[PDB]
Formats: C-alpha cells, structure tokens, sequence
C-alpha cells in the first residue's frame, strides 16, 4: 500500500506549456487530499461533480493529474462550458466534468527578468477541441482560399504563440500553475482510493 | 472566407504580436526614463525599432483587408487606424531626411542658448535660465532681450528646417488621402457613422470657431483687466487700447498668464491657500500624498492602485544616485502594468499633480481589456480633461478643510474666490486664444493658405487680432517664431490643449450635477458621489472603441462641445471683471505696437 | 440780492425774448423742409441770423452770473448752456465756406443719380428708385450697379468737400475747448458731478467699446445664419468663411439686415409677422397709421397728439409739385407747436417708424414744462430710444393680432417666435457693428489717428474687422463711402443710433416689470399698462434738467447702460442660431473678397 | 329800467392788454345771464359764489366786467389763490371773490400770420399785485443792487414784453378773451338784478 504520486504533479520544477499539456495517470495507489483542500497556498481550487472534503472517502478507477501553464486571466476558463483561446483550443473540459481544478500564482518559478517565453499555447485552430483532446501539430493555420506552403503572411499564420511572463506583469498576465484532477468514475476495480 | 472573417484573424495575430513588442519597448523605454544611461538608451531605440518595423509591416498588410467589406466596428476601426498610417509614402532617401530634419529641431530647440548682449561670456538656456527670466522679470528691457534672443537663436535656425518639414510631411499626408497634413491631424476626431451622422474633420475647424467666438467676452474682459493691472508695472510701456506685448505675458511665448499673478491679484491682503506649510508640518512623504489620492478616487468607487503600481512606479527623486527625468508622467506600458514616474515632493502642486496623475492611470485601467489599439482616450482631448478634472474637485476648499490641510478658520468670503477665479483664469482663459491661434495658423499653413513668404507677417497679424498681443519687436520671414515653441518644434499636434479645456468643464458640471452639488461650480466636489464615480467609469472603461461622440453624450447628456459649462464655472470672475473694466477700454486696436 | 436771485431773472428774460425768435426759426426751417426752393432758403438764413445774434448777446451776458455762486442744479445747468457758448470762434470766411461745403454736401446727396449703363437717358435718384432696388433686387449684378453707382457718382464727388469739412470743423471745435469735432459730439452725454464722479467724454467710448465685445456672440451668429442663407440666393459669390459682401445686405449701406428677411427666413411656412400686406389688403393709409400709433400711446396714460399737430403736420408726400425732405423728423417748434414730417407709404416699416416719430413728440411735449433751455432728452440716445421702446411692444405679434394685421386664430409657438425675433435681430443686432465702425471711423478721422491718404483704406479694414462685412469692389482713396450715408454727409452725429438700442431694452425691461409681465422679455406688450406710461412719463418730464445718469436710475434702477436686457430679450433666438450653425462656420477671414480669391 | 349792456363787453372789437387790463362798471341795470350761459363758444365759464343759473332770480347792487386777452395756458390763473405771471402781476383775484370768469379762444381775431405783437403782459414787478389793483407804470425794474436810473442794461429790464400769436400756436398759447364778472354786495339798495 504505498502513496500516489501527486508530488511529482505538483511540485515539479517545470510544468509544460497548456497547448501539450502534461497528463500523469494515477493508479493502485492510496493518497490523502486533505493536503490539498487544506494547502493554502491554492489561488483556485473547485470542484465538479464530487466534494472535496469527502474524495478521501471515496474510490476511483483512474486518477488524471492534468498540469499546465496559463495567465490568470485564462484561469476561469479552465471549467466546464467555458470558450476562449485555451478552452476552444488548447485545453478542453466536459460539461459532465468530475474532478477539481487547482491552480496557483508561479510568478516567483515562471517569471524571469527580460521574460520567460518557455511556455507556448495555440491560437488558432479550424474547430474547437473536443474534451480531453492534445493537438501538439506545428501546422501553418490557412484563413484563405490560397494555400500556405509554410512561412507566414498573405493570411497564413504560425499556429503557437509564446506566452512573455515578466515580475512587472499585471496579475491578470502572470503565470499560474494549473493542475487538474480527473476522477474517472465508470466502472471496472476502483484502484485509487483516499485515506484520512 | 468572408473578408471580415479574414480580418478578425489578422487583428487576432497583431494585437498577440504587438502585445509583446509594445510592451518590450514600453520596457527599455522606462529604464531609460528612470536610469539615464547610453546603455540604456541603447536599448529603447532597438525596442522601438523592432516596435517600428512591426508596426509598418502590420500596417501595409492591413491595407489588405476592404473596409466596406467589414461590418462590426471594433474590427473595422482597428483596421482603419491600421491603415491611416504606418505604411510608408515617401522614398527612402526622404524618409531619411524627414527623420534627420525631425531630429535636428528637437536638438536645436533642446541645446538653445542664448547670451547676454554685453556679456557674451554669460549665456543662458530655455531649461532654467530663460525660463526663469520670462516667469519672474519685471525689467522691461530684460525680458525683451530674452525674448528676442530665443527667437533669433533658435527660430531664424528653425526656419529653414520647418519650412521642408512642412513640405515632407505634407507629402505623406496626401500620400494618405488627406488634404494636407493639418487634415491629418484632424482625423482624431473623426467619426463613422449612426447614417453619415459622424463627425467629419471640418467640423473640429467649424467647432473650434464657434467656441473661439463664444469665449470673446470672457477673454476681452480678462485680457481688458491684465492690460490695466500691467499699466501700474509697466508705466510707459502699455497702451490703454493696444495688444498686450508678446514679452510681458508671464513665460517665454504667452502661453500662460499664470505667473502675472502677483501682477494682477485681485486682493492682495486675503491670503492665498497654499498648504504646502501645512502638508510639512504633518511629516507629510510623498507617499501620503499618492494614498490620499487614491484615497479619492476609491471615493467615489474607483479601484485602487495595484501592488505593482506601488513597487514599481517612481514617486520620488530616485534617492540621488541615478540620473532621472522629473517631468511628470503616468505610464501605461501594457499587460496590467500601471506606473507613476514622478519626484514628488511635499508641496501643494505637487499635491494636485499627483491626483492629474492618478486620474490618467485611473483611465489606462479602465479600459485596460479593449483591444490594443482602441486603448486610448476617445480622443486627445480625453484623457487630459480627465486628470484636469479631478484637480479640480481635490484643490477645493472645503476639501482640503475635511482633509486637515486648511484650517476650519479659514474664511470664504466672496473675495477669497475672486482672487482664486481669477488665478484660473489666467491659467485656463489664458491659453484658449493662444492655442486656437498657433494651431490655426499651422492648419492654414500646411494647407497652403499662407505661403512661406508672410508666414511670420500673418503669425503677427493672427497674435494681434485673434489674442490681442503684439511682437515688441518687428520679426522678417527669416524669424520662425511658431517654431521657438517645444511642441511646435518637436511635430506635436497643439489644439488638444484647446479641446481638453472645453470638455473639461463639460465633465466637471455633469459629474457636479450627478452629486447633487449644490451651489457654485468651482466650489464643487465629487468625493463619495460614487454616482458620478459610475458615470465616469462607463466614460473611462470604452476607450476609444466607440465614436467620442457617443460616450460623450454618455456622460454629459450632449453629442457636441460645449464652453457652456466653463463660461458658466467662471461667471462670478465674469460679472466682477465687468465692474473693475466700467473705467477701462475693452478689446484691442491691432494698429498700435511698441516699436511704432 | 444774491446772484442766483439775479441769474432766475437773468434768464426769465433770456426765455421770454427767445421764445419768438426760436419760433419764428423753427417755422421758417419748416416751410423749407415742406416746401423747398431758393426764397425759402433765403428765409430761413435770416431767421437763423437773428437766433445767432441774440444768442451771441445772451450768451455772453450769461458770463456775469458765475457758476460758484449758484446753488439750484437747474438753474446753474442753464447758465452753463448759456456760457459755454458763443459764436465767436470761426473767421467769417471760413464760416461762409463752411456753410457753403454743408450745403454742397446736402444736396450733392439728395440730388446724385445714378444712370444705368446700357441706357445713360435713364438715371436713378437714391431717394426712390436706389432705396428700391437695393431693398428688393435679388441680382448680383444689379445691386452692384447701384452699390458702386451710388460711391462713385455721389461719394467721389463728397470726397474733397468732406477733406475740407473735417479740418473746418475740427478748427471749430477746438475753438469751442474740445480736442477736434468727435469730442465735442460726445459732450451731449457729459455730466457735471455729484461726488466728482460724472460721466465724461472718453467714458462714451468706453462703454461702447465694452459693450461692443458684450454683443460679439450673439451678432457673429447671427452673421453665420444670414450668411448661409445667402449663399442660397447667390450662388457662387458668398464664401462659407469669408466676409459678407456690402451690396448684398438689404439697403444701400447695409445699416439694418431687415430687408433679408425673406432670404432668411427660418420658418416660412407660419404666416407672416411681415404684415405690410395685410395692411395694403386692409384698406389702411397714412391716417390710419397714425391714429392707431396715437391710439397705443394713449393706451398707457400719454396724452393724444395735439390738435395742432394732426391740422398741419405733413404725413404723406404732397402731389401738388412741392419738393420735400422725405427724411422722417420729429419738430418741438415751440409755443406747443408739435408736428412730424414724412412721406408714409403703408409698410410696417413706416407702420413702426409712425410710433418712434410720435414717441419723439410725445417726449417733447412732456419736458415743455422745463425751462426753455433744458427742454431736451437726457441724451440723444435717450431721445432715440422711446419710441422704439413703444414700437417693441407693437411689433410683438400677439399685439399684432390684437388690431387685425394677424388672422385672429393665428396660434403662436416657438416657430413663429423664432420667426419674430430673427425678424428684430436683423433690424436691431446687425444694426449695432454697423453704427459702432462708422461712428468710430469718424471719431478716430477727427483725432487724426487716420489721414486723408488712408481714409477708404482703413474703413473698409474696419468694415472687414469690425461689421464682418468686406466692399465688393476695391475703392481707392478718390471715394468717400462713409459719405454716401445721409447722416454722414448731412453732419448728424451717429452713437445715437447704437447707445439707443441698449436705452431702449433697458427701458422695455423696466417697464415691462411695472406691468407685472409674466415670462420672456420679448412676449411683453405693455399696451393698457397706465402704470407703465405714468413711469415713462415721469421720465420724460425731466427733459435735460438733470443727469441723464440720475434719471435712468430712476427708471431701470441704474446708472449705467447695459445690454443685459438685449442679450435676455434675443436669448431665445441665440440659443437656435447656436443649434442652426452647428454645420457652420461662425466668424469671418478678413482676407476673402469677392475681387480677390 | 333796460337791460345791461353786456354785449359790448363780450362782443366788443378790441380788447385791452392785460397789464392794462378793461373795466366796466354795471350798475341801474336788469340783465337776462341766460344768453351768457346758453352761448356754447366759451372755453371756460367758471363762476365762484354763485351758480349762472341762479343768477337770474340774484339782486346785485354792481357788477364789474373786467376784460383783456392771455394765453390759454394762462386763464387757469384767472381764479382765487392762484399764483403766476398774470396772477402775481397783471390781474388778481381776491380770495373772497364772487363772480364768474368767462374766457373763449380768440385765435381767428388776435393771431395773425407772422405773429400779432399788439398785446403785452408784465413779466416783473417789484411785489405782487392787490386784488383788483392795476399798475401801468413802464418803469424799469431793478433787479440788482445798482440803480439802472436811466434805462435798460444788464440787471435791469423793461417790465412789459408782448405776446405773438400765429395761427400755427399751440392751443395753451392761443389768444384768449377773458371777462371777469363782479358781483359786489354793497350796504346800499341793488341797481342791478336779474330776470
Ligand atoms: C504532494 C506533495 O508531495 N507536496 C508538500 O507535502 C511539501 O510540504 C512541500 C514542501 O517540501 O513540497
Ligand atoms: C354777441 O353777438 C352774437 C351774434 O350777434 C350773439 O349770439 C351773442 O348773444 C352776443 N352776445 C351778447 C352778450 O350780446
């Protein structure tokens, strides 16, 4: 009976950029969210379809640990039925989403003076995302009839972007540490259960 | 597919890419301001570069995308400013000497030295030197020199320079379908539409006319009392029916009245409200004068400064180990951030700088989320009027007396608030005339109405018959007076100083109006009328994303400029001036000069 | 006894013997002015003479009483009328050719003609056939004819006579201890003290020029309506920001905007506070006008015209071959002999003009009771502005509905008021740039602040500057357009043309309150209002006998003249103009002209 | 016993100055007054004391008729208590006085063109006049401190100056005819009495 790994999710010295975003599957484990309701040092933390005070008296077959990097502005739009940039292209949740929503101020990690441009997202893509979906593809997006063979102008556009996170950034534009958990609740052996 | 649908994309990609940019040179720029170093300067002409390069590049590809073609207005509008500019007109080779020419009257006019007749030795500048003299002489024959000397020193150097100047940016001007580069200038004010309802850029001509005519009786009676007041000063220098001399205005060009003053004060034994004494007594830093300006506009339900405005702006002289630019400044560089480059210290102007200050940050906040070009005051004259007006309420007395500042012993009696009018009018009524002047005479001369050989006989003719001032001194066409002037020289637009009054007072009546003031305008204060503070917002919050017009008519309940409001602010200084002028001449004989 | 004792029976005797000798002046002046030829000219030297003479004598006499002695402000006003006269100032020749430069110049104006070009047989006197078309065409070209006409046969011919008329005068006056001839025009508003606080000479030109900047907005606007209405009319000849052209302005000079009315219109839909046709259709004549102006003064206590004035009074030119002066005057004769002369067509010009002409008479018969010497308006202007007072009142067309004129059911709104005050605005505002710049070009030209060699130069940069009206035609200094004005050429002064128009709303205001009116100053009609006429009237019977300044404080309760009452009388109208002149430019470039562009 | 010959007073021909005013002693007489009253041309008929009508059944020992010619303007002063030219120095009533004072315009008879002069007044007098009391004197009046002896100059004048009148007057300086009835009450029998 040994723990999950939820401290390689959210105390990693890097997260990767939410246009391919990172996901960790968690299973046969038992951990404690206590932790995590009472942490503290939380800017969001919601949930959908279960409570957090009672997942550690629950059981799940999967465990996703979803984890990204966005604005705080952008971080509203990390919840179910939500559009923008990042739900219609980069990061999409279900409307009958189970699981909660973490997210923290990395201004202090993901901001370096001059700016830190590590952290790329898309913004454009010819439909939206469907929930759980990656699109990492590198692809030139064409707005015209003419076709784009590569490089950029007459309507042709190089599809990722990089976020710039300076210390001065307005706390709307600061980088946030976005990690959420899916509880796949289904079926098959419930595998991944909390303790007190 | 549809051009609009392409143009929508387009705006999405420059707004992400100019974001950076802009903000990476908003960046290398301030370090420069708060860091004087070749260093640093290094880095704000490449940032500004990058930004140029990218702005002329995004701007030809605009032009790409038909404007009938598009339907929705913010799309549209960002197109149109897209497409009015940036993209080049003239040749290489005369862009180069465009920019050369720019650069070398801003050097000329920021090097100027003039020296002493008899004393070659001693030499001043406009910085200090002239500056000073031009404020506080009461030597005739001082100010005269320095007058003269900054025109023939600077202006007949000017001249050569300014007159290709108009030419070149004429010639882009036209390249852009306007009439010439005044029409340019004008397309600030232009609006779209409603059903060809917009407002055109002869109509700002047409406004500004019409304004100019309605304030004569205001500015005659002032202009009449001033003539009078610097008769006891200058005894054999001033005829009772003439136009005031050119030299004895107060500052280097007449601008202001303001430092007259002490020259024409209606009531000298009243003293005048000046807390800077009691701001130090207090222990006062500059820091308490920011949060009690934020104190105010919290007030009336603005938001507080961010915590990045507090680390990050310059409120003080930087500790006196770096070389810094003291002119006061607020700073939108993008991305949330809000700073106050300042050095502030514990005095009353100070004081009310600090709210003017906040005021335009206030502005840069609301409209924060517009799209990056629409992230602007609904035109010039916006934002400026928006800082003026909260001057306004702050500097009151009974402001100050709730604040701690001014004793509750203080008396106001009705001539306390003659001699306060009176100290704005000379500010405020003063530099009306002056500015619809100068810039009408440079509308006239970029359309080619006057030619070059009378450009310096119609400037004179202008000062005397719309200001009522005359040259001390006879000025030849190789003068450049208008040029002796920093914005002049320096290629800004000059009438935003004449609109931004006029709105002004049009924001201050209506705002007065939604706090149920009761009584005189220039008494008014709209701390805790977090209703006004509503009003004000949904002004701020459209940016210029809307036709001015329309947020106008938001605000105050008219489409269209009004002195209204501020012939109405300075009715009591009115009936009082007639009764001081009853033994006195009104208005000017343009025919009378010192000289002749 | 004392020396006021002997200065009252001093004059007592100066009255008594100068009554018949002023009468039998009087008279003789009459019968030339209704009757012209040589004899009665002759007649009327004579008379002339012998008032000359006996005022020279008296005049003099008067020298014995002096002034410090005297104790009674009536009587000590008399015997400075008295003393400060004489006629022994100009050398006999020069006051023959004076005389004779005056006569020249009077009937050079009221015989020039004027042919047309295309037919040299067919000439136009001013008096008739000019004022006609200059008030009616709407051609270009046809009022230029008569404009340019009228300057260049009539005033190139005043000009040397008027070079020399301004020199004798000026001589004159500074024979009389005034610095040139304006100066001593100014004297009639002069007061003597009270503290030592008087109005004196150079403080006329010093309200007038106050008051000229306090009227700026409102006559600019006005200026900007009338001009993009006319550009409606003519086409291509009116700049959108250019100075209005001389010849285009209703009259031959420009002196009243009345007669654009037409042009300029604001709502001609609603019938017409024009009622010169409703008069013609009604049957009305010379009698009838004036039996109805009668019947309004009566209406406020005032007393009906005498009957020596309906017996012989001429109220319509003769058509027994008589020549006469067709100028409209108001004769106190003496002796209670009160009389008008004019040549009434049936207009309401003429309509209006019958009440100002009887409320001249009607302010002489009530100073009769004064002193010979002080039977006189407190001041020209004075004297100028009762009967326009009384012709406001008129003109309102709720008045006018009252005596027929508007058709009963009518119904009065805010576009039939509009109508009624651009209507007055063009009578009285575009009247006050004009009045001011000629009289101030006369008034500089006699302190030689302008010489002979700039003369038409300067006055036409002052009818650019000042009146925003620019001359068609370029005129060198061989013209003499002020001249070309009967008033200038006729040696009448002209600030009482201005000064009156601010009187008369002072008063309208004034007496609109004793009325108890109800609302805006320009409804009021104080027809019936008896308290009204008796407020006037104790006016009126102050004659001259105390400063003019005394007595407008006891009717308008101050001492100063003031267009507060004009500005809130046209309020209404300057609000509109503002919102009509939106898409206008307001102001004028006194560089376009219509020679030049 | 005939009736009293008022018609030569009222419609005599020429009528005296009034400085030099008329006067017509009436006495053994019968008079009918009602010819006076129903005459409709007078301008004023004012009678103090008793009333026209009763004048008729009225015994009267004299009557006086008194006549000259004043302006219009002037008969108001032809009354008791009143003060003026013509009342301070030419003609003056007496405060008791019963009688009746009649006046018409006289404008065709005593205006001419160019002015009739004929008739004077006295413009000043050393004091006012006594009731009834005429002063023909032409001496020059002293109004100063130096006598003027011989004649006319300054501060001193000659006392009478004339009236004109011309058709063309206004009606208060119009000629006027005045009559002024006496009615004394002697101690004595009445000599002339009414119808
Ligand atoms: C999920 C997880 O391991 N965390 C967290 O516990 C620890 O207190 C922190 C500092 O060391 O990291
Ligand atoms: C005067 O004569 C007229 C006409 O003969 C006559 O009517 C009138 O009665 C006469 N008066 C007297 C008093 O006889």
């Amino acid at each position: 009976t040994n723990l999950c790994p939820f401290g390689e999710v959210f105390n990693a010295t890097t997260f990767a950029s939410v246009y391919a975003w990172n996901r960790k599957r968690i299973s046969n484990c038992v951990a404690d969210y206590s932790v995590l309701y009472q942490s503290t040092s939380f800017s969001t933390f919601k949930c959908y379809g279960v409570s957090p005070t009672k997942l550690n008296d629950l059981c799940f077959t999967n465990v996703y640990a979803d984890s990204f990097v966005i604005t705080g502005d952008e971080v509203r739009q990390i919840a179910p039925g939500q559009t923008g940039k990042i739900a219609d292209y980069n990061y999409k949740l279900p409307d009958d989403f189970t699981g909660c929503v973490i997210a923290w101020n990395s201004k202090h990690i993901d901001a370096k003076e001059g700016g830190n441009f590590n952290y790329l997202y898309r913004l454009f893509r010819k439909a939206n995302l469907k929930p759980f979906e990656r699109d990492i593809s590198t692809e030139i997006y064409q707005a015209g009839s003419k076709p784009c063979n590569g490089q950029t102008g007459l309507n042709c556009y190089y599809p990722l972007y990089r976020y710039g996170f300076y210390p001065t950034d307005g706390v709307g534009h600061q980088p946030y540490r976005v990690v959420v958990l899916s509880f796949e609740l289904l079926n098959a052996p419930a595998t991944v259960c909390g303790h007190h | 597919s549809t051009t609009e649908d392409r143009a929508k994309i387009f705006l999405d990609n420059f707004n992400h890419e100019a974001e950076d940019l802009s903000y990476q040179s908003s960046l290398a720029s301030w370090e420069y301001n708060t860091n004087i170093s070749d260093e640093n300067v290094q880095k704000m002409d490449e940032a500004g570069a990058k930004w140029s390069a990218f702005y002329e590049e995004q701007s030809k590809l605009a032009k790409n995308y038909p404007l009938e073609e598009i339907q929705t207005v913010p799309v549209k509008l960002q197109l149109q400013i897209l497409q009015q500019s940036g993209s080049p007109v003239l040749s290489e080779d005369k862009s180069k000497r465009l920019n050369s020419i720019l650069n070398a009257m801003s050097t000329i006019y920021s090097t100027g030295k003039v020296c002493k007749p008899n004393n070659p030795q001693e030499c001043f500048l406009l910085e200090p030197g002239l500056d000073n003299i031009m404020g506080t002489s009461k030597d005739y024959n001082e100010r005269l020199w320095a007058w003269e000397g900054w025109r023939a020193e600077v202006g007949k150097q000017l001249r050569p320079l300014y007159e290709e100047y108009v030419a070149l940016k004429n010639e882009m001007a036209r390249g852009y379908h306007y009439e010439d580069y005044g029409d340019y200038w004008r397309r600030d004010y232009e609006t779209e539409e409603s059903s060809g309802s917009g407002y055109s850029r002869d109509q700002l001509m047409k406004d500004v006319d019409r304004i100019f005519t309605e304030i004569k009786p205001l500015y005659e009676h002032l202009h009449a009392y001033v003539r009078t007041k610097l008769m006891d000063t200058y005894p054999f220098h001033i005829s009772p029916t003439g136009c005031l001399p050119a030299h004895l205005l107060g500052d280097m060009w007449g601008r202001f009245w303001t430092n007259l003053y002490p020259l024409t004060v209606p009531f000298g034994q009243k003293p005048n409200i000046d807390v800077t004494d009691a701001m130090v007594n207090q222990g006062w830093d500059a820091n308490r004068i920011f949060k009690e300006a934020e104190k105010f506009f919290v007030s009336v339900g603005l938001p507080n400064m961010t915590e990045g405005f507090w680390n990050n702006s310059m409120l003080t002289e930087p500790g006196d180990g770096r070389k810094v630019v003291c002119h006061p400044t607020a700073w939108d560089l993008g991305k949330g951030d809000f700073r106050i480059k300042m050095c502030t210290k514990v005095t009353m102007e100070d004081f009310l700088t600090a709210h003017h200050e906040m005021g335009h940050i206030q502005y840069d906040m609301a409209y924060a989320t517009q799209p990056y070009l629409l992230r602007n005051g609904a035109n010039e004259g916006f934002h400026e009027a928006v800082g003026e007006v909260m001057s306004l309420s702050v500097a009151t007395p009974k402001h100050l007396k709730t604040m701690g500042l001014l004793s509750p012993d203080f008396l106001e009696d009705n001539e306390t608030e003659i001699n306060f009018l009176l100290k704005q009018a000379l500010n405020i009524v003063g530099t009306l005339p002056f500015t619809y002047m100068l810039e009408k005479w440079r509308w006239m001369v970029f359309r080619g109405e006057i030619p070059k050989e009378e450009w310096m006989k119609k400037w004179w003719e202008m000062k005397r018959d719309l200001v009522g001032v005359v040259e001390p001194v006879p000025h030849d066409e190789t003068y450049c007076d208008p040029a002796s002037l920093f914005h002049v020289a320096n290629d800004y637009s000059f009438i935003r100083y004449y609109t931004r009054t006029i709105f002004e007072f049009q924001f201050h009546e209506a705002l007065c109006r939604i706090a149920q003031h009761d009584g005189p305008l220039h008494k008014c204060d709209i701390s805790n009328s977090t209703d006004a503070g509503k009003k004000l917002h949904q002004m701020l919050s459209v940016g210029k994303s809307q036709p001015w017009t329309v947020t106008l008519k938001d605000i105050v309940d008219s489409r269209n400029m009004d002195v209204g409001p501020l012939l109405r602010y300075f009715e009591p200084l009115y009936t009082w001036l007639q009764e001081q002028n009853r033994k006195s001449y009104v208005g000017w004989n343009t025919d009378w000069s010192p000289y002749s």
